[PDB]
């Protein structure tokens, strides 16, 4: 009815111990979604342009011309690790666990208020809000996935990472075709070059409607919804980093000069001349055995261009990498291509008392050395001589094209039948969970925003929409916007996430990296004096894990 | 529709150093190239500088060059033009206009590409004269 | 060589030859089309 | 050893623990000393067996 309640908050978060050292961890959220009315019932197709940002010559990274169909729906989107752990679970799961599956996933929408504003014509402006408890609330649930998928983790758009505040729902939006060409230049190139947009092509034409696509739902102020409960099938996630690279894999050179004194630099020597060893060898025309050298049983990484734009039907766009950079550990400033960045506001994990557009901002470095230092690599000639001649060898600081800042590095690929590397790790709170594979003939290995991939299927997004509320003088034949009252929403929505995690075990003497609350970063984890909170980043695969 | 706003015009001592704004009204201002003319008194109209949209280029005329610096503020929503080491060929009417970035192929604009050499809005105006 | 690897059957005028139905046990093939770059992955950017 | 009549040793047992190694490569003629560094250990990645 009207005064009765259709569900019951509830944010908490359950790990029910099972049999060996299996945990099954019940992941609670709730939020109240408030969604206004759209701007427009119709569809729109709208061709954003750019075309005065890239015509500036040497600036076509910058390209954000596309077309896409505008929708008077609102997307409810749950794909981020922020929405169901706080810190402190993430700490346990990380600093415990050792590999997570994702189980299943359920949510449901309660307790729908609808109200209408209406704004008085007194000298003084004033508004009141009243109920309308015969409005209704539009929900389509596409369980078929017939719509496009839009991952709103990609855009910061999901619901918020904290239960006490209210959250909003996303508009919804999808990619319309489009073709358009721009050919690169630089600075100082002569002329405008070709920076075109072609319009559409009708073979690839889609335009989706949820009208027609989905069942929707009418929800008045005593209904609710559930969508029920899916299962997943995506790998199992390991919550270990890898260290061992190439130089790191098998049995290391037998020392016949053990060091006798402690200290740094009381270093032991291998003893047999690098040209009388034994072992085994790629290299069928030197008799050098080094550990540069020596055989190892395959590729840890690879490499790839970085900062690579590969153009298509659409436009440019950056070839994506799978791990990251080499030593930015050491150093944070040479974190580049492959460390994902991440810009977020106040309601993903910003400090919601922070002023301004500008959003905050990191760079998560992750701790799996699968990536490559660029400047340390070189080629050299088949003959081996060494030590090698100048043009015998092709080194980072080589001139590639005539160009002085882009190396034979920059071209570089690796990527092989022996190459080996891991999934992507988690981000909390900003990370996406589960991701939507290709429906392509041959699907990619990974996702380099997901650890989670889904074979079959996973849930279908779930959208939102104020029901029109007209007023007595609607005309359909006036071709001007059609008057509805002012009409906005708010209902609870639960979602219930489950994973299950196997609990780590201590394989070796010394300790292991853990995640700790400390003097520095102490006021991360609580409010201010004003009510500010921030969610600020952590990692998610501290322990290491031996590679072979 | 919004149309943009000179100011900052008047006669100035020779060799001295002035600046002068130009508001713009409507939302396309940010995502505009834009420009200054000038118009010597029964004169061929002259270009005088562009800026893109980010700030990210500049470009002047020789006769101006080292001495004019164009600059835009999206905050304020505004153009200026600092006219530092004035001369007596700078008495003018000067003009902030908008340079069209795209040109569309066909009549009903179903295809675009980018383009230069066309002013597709003009401001005001406001005069400027070297004299003691 | 054929003659050493393949029964040979002789076919006078008046006989005849079958090979049995063969099974396939191959992918499927689409008759689709995807026209989706990646500059048409995930959700576009909101429009101000 | 792979012959039966003649007797064999085992190998004593070492494993690889984790190092940081920076080695900017050059060629013979490249003037001055390329960045050749031993960084240590990186606590993250410590693994005694």
């Amino acid at each position: 009815g009207v005064g009765i309640s259709t569900g019951t908050f509830n944010n908490q978060t359950e790990f029910k111990f099972l049999e060996n050292g299996w945990v099954y961890i019940t992941a609670n959220s709730s939020r109240l979604v408030h969604l206004n009315m759209p701007e427009s019932e119709n569809y729109r197709r709208v061709v954003v342009n750019n075309l005065d940002k890239t015509a500036v010559n040497g600036n076509m990274a910058l390209d954000d011309t596309h077309a896409e169909i505008v929708t008077p729906w609102s997307l409810v989107d749950a794909n981020a690790w922020g929405v169901w752990f706080n810190p402190g679970d993430w700490q346990l799961i990380v600093n415990t666990m050792s590999e997570l599956h994702l189980v299943s996933f359920e949510q449901e929408i309660f307790n729908v208020v609808l109200k209408t504003v209406s704004e008085s014509a007194t000298q003084p402006p004033t508004k009141v809000y009243n109920n309308d408890l015969t409005a209704s609330l539009m929900v389509a649930l596409d369980s078929n996935n017939t719509m496009p998928f839009t991952p709103a983790a990609m855009r910061s758009e999901t619901l918020g990472f904290y239960p006490w505040k209210p959250t909003i729902p996303t508009p919804w939006r999808y990619y319309f075709q489009w073709d358009r060409t721009l050919i690169p230049s630089h600075t100082g190139t002569s002329g405008t070059p070709t920076n075109i947009y072609h319009g559409t092509d009708p073979d690839d034409v889609q335009f989706y409607t949820i009208e027609n696509s989905v069942p929707v739902h009418l929800l008045r102020t005593g209904d609710e919804f559930a969508t029920g409960t899916f299962f997943f099938d995506c790998k199992p996630c390991r919550l270990t980093h890898t260290w061992q690279t190439n130089r790191a894999l098998g049995l290391p050179p037998f020392l016949n000069s053990l060091p006798q004194s402690e200290g740094g630099t009381n270093f032991g020597y291998i003893g047999v001349q690098q040209d009388k060893r034994r072992g085994v060898t790629q290299m069928g025309n030197t008799n050098y055995i080094t550990e540069a050298t020596i055989m190892r049983p395959a590729e840890v990484g690879y490499s790839a261009p970085y900062y690579s734009f590969e153009a298509s039907t659409q436009g440019p766009f950056k070839t994506p990498i799978a791990a990251g950079r080499g030593g930015a550990q050491t150093d944070e400033n040479q974190a580049a291509d492959g460390d994902p960045r991440y810009a977020f506001g106040r309601q993903h994990g910003q400090k919601t008392t922070t002023t301004g557009e500008t959003p905050e901002r990191f760079t998560y470095i992750a701790h799996q050395d699968t990536g490559r230092y660029p400047e340390g690599d070189w080629i050299q000639n088949i003959n081996f001589n060494l030590p090698v001649t100048d043009d015998n060898v092709l080194l980072p600081t080589d001139p590639i094209g005539g160009k002085t800042g882009i190396n034979y590095t920059n071209i570089f690929n690796t990527y092989g039948p022996l190459t080996a590397l891991n999934n992507v790790p988690p981000v909390y709170p900003n990370g996406q969970i589960w991701d939507k594979e290709f429906d392509t003939d041959l699907k990619p290995r990974l996702h380099v925003n997901a650890p989670f991939v889904c074979q079959n299927n996973c849930p279908g997004q779930l959208f939102v929409k104020v029901a029109p509320n007209l007023t007595n003088q609607y005309d359909p034949d006036a071709s001007a916007n059609m008057s509805r009252i002012v009409t906005y929403s708010d209902f609870w929505w639960k979602g219930k996430l489950v994973f299950k995690a196997k609990l780590r075990a201590s394989h070796t003497w010394n300790p292991i990296q853990q995640m700790s609350i400390n003097v520095d970063n102490q006021f991360n984890y609580v409010p201010s004096n004003i009510g500010g909170m921030k969610i600020v980043y952590e990692k998610s695969q501290l322990a290491p894990r031996k590679l072979y | 529709e919004g149309q943009l706003a000179e100011s900052g015009g008047d006669l100035v001592k020779p060799g001295g150093s002035l600046r002068l704004s130009c508001v713009a009204s409507g939302s396309t201002f940010r995502n505009s190239h834009m420009t200054w003319v000038r118009q010597a008194p029964g004169k061929g109209l002259q270009w005088v500088a562009n800026i893109d949209s980010g700030a990210f280029t500049t470009d002047y005329v020789d006769a101006v060059r080292g001495r004019f610096t164009v600059s835009r503020d999206n905050a304020r929503n505004t153009m200026y033009l600092q006219m530092n080491s004035l001369r007596a060929e700078d008495t003018a009417v000067y003009y902030c206009a908008t340079m069209k970035t795209s040109y569309c192929i066909d009549e009903n604009c179903f295809s675009f590409q980018a383009g230069r050499g066309v002013f597709d809005k003009w401001g005001q105006g406001t005069l400027v004269t070297v004299s003691s």
